[PDB]
């Protein structure tokens, strides 16, 4: 789930 | 303490911004990125391993928005105003073939929001609450989740009980919605797939992602 | 006085008791008889007009049967007890095609039923609180059947504040298991309508008078 | 719906 994973970063 | 309500108020306040059914699925899509940064403001959730947060986004995401619309058209008569700055009426959702979807989020949700005058903190403690879901699959640690579910609703107890000495039963009432929004969550789910399936409405990226196996 | 959790526990006491999918319907067919008899026992269900009866009857029988099933089944290892006093097991559940939605009915109500000693009385006010579903479409008084449910919620709370003094929290975790109820339950129905249009279980007359539109 | 309305009556 690419979006969802990097929005969670930063 | 652990879980205070002025934060999941703050998390509320912080987010603040042709067919029905498009202009609902492009106000969803832009919409499941403030969700992420919501859900970043709610005390604990930053310290939940990313895995674990991933799941409980992509297990309560359309229930979350689905409480969002509703609250922010407890204003609005016959239609859910949409975070872009967008309408959409029950007639427009009735032509568009999604009327018995869209009547239920008015007469279970917006109506009996409106009619409690649910607050904003009170709708943050029910969003968090759904968030916090012990059941959904995968979890590393479903007690951990259950544990900030718990601290959750203590805290909006409290707050009921405080700000709302008047009504005894407030507490229990807010909670005795989350069985329609589960409801239709699901079903406004299912309503997606099919547009997905059928290919009769855009669907942009992050809810085509939510979307995903 | 107005809603007695004495009469509630009376209710639940009163109706006490091949292929796993046929007795799991088998089951649900004659429970649905036991069913209307539990409903009479509810203080004030039978003032209701008898069209709201039948209307609270056919939205709430299938959560009203889980809730049932699950909480006669917390001293079963891995697996369901039936009113008929036949056990499905998992693996069963599993080898007929209904693993997923079975483990659900496990781990999201027997399991927490277990793990938080749910007792009668607690499990016959969160089916009154079922069965008086003021979202229920088509009720002649939907405000009069709020009122009961918060009769139901409001003893069910000074139940277990009185018995469970040291659980503040066990009241709203007992509601808190109405989400999950739903949403098996509505899968527990989808499973059913595929089970009918393909015509591969034998479905008794009862039960599928509650399959009818 | 027979069988409900029946069962419900008596
Ligand atoms: C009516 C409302 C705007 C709440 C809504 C309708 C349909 C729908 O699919 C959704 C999702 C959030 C699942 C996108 C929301
Ligand atoms: C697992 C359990 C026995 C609770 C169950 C399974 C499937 C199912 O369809 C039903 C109904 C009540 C809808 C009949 C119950």
């Amino acid at each position: 789930h690419k979006i969802l994973h990097r929005l969670l970063q930063d | 303490e652990d879980m205070p309500v002025e934060r999941i108020l703050e998390a509320e306040l912080a987010v603040e911004p042709n067919d029905p059914v498009t202009n609902i699925c492009q106000a969803a899509d832009k919409q499941l990125f403030t969700l992420v940064e919501w859900a970043k403001r709610i005390p604990h959730f930053s310290e939940l391993p990313l895995d674990d947060q991933v799941i409980l986004l992509r297990a309560g995401w359309n229930e979350l928005l689905i409480a969002s619309f509703s609250h922010r058209s407890i204003a609005v008569k016959d239609g859910i105003l949409l975070a872009t700055g967008l309408h959409v009426h029950r007639n427009s959702a009735h032509s568009a073939g999604v009327g018995a979807i869209f009547d239920r989020v008015l007469t279970e949700l917006v109506s009996k929001m409106r009619d409690m005058q649910m607050d904003k903190t009170e709708l943050g403690c029910l969003r968090a609450i759904v968030l916090f879901n012990p059941d959904s699959k995968g979890l590393s640690n479903p007690a951990e989740v259950e544990a900030l579910r718990e601290k959750v609703y203590a805290s909006l107890e409290a707050y009921c009980k405080h700000k709302y000495p008047e009504q005894p039963g407030r507490f229990a009432k807010l909670l005795l919605r989350l069985p329609a929004l589960r409801s239709i969550g699901l079903k406004c789910l299912e309503h997606l797939f099919f547009f997905k399936l059928i290919g009769d409405t855009p669907i942009d990226t992050f809810l085509m992602e939510m979307l995903e196996a």
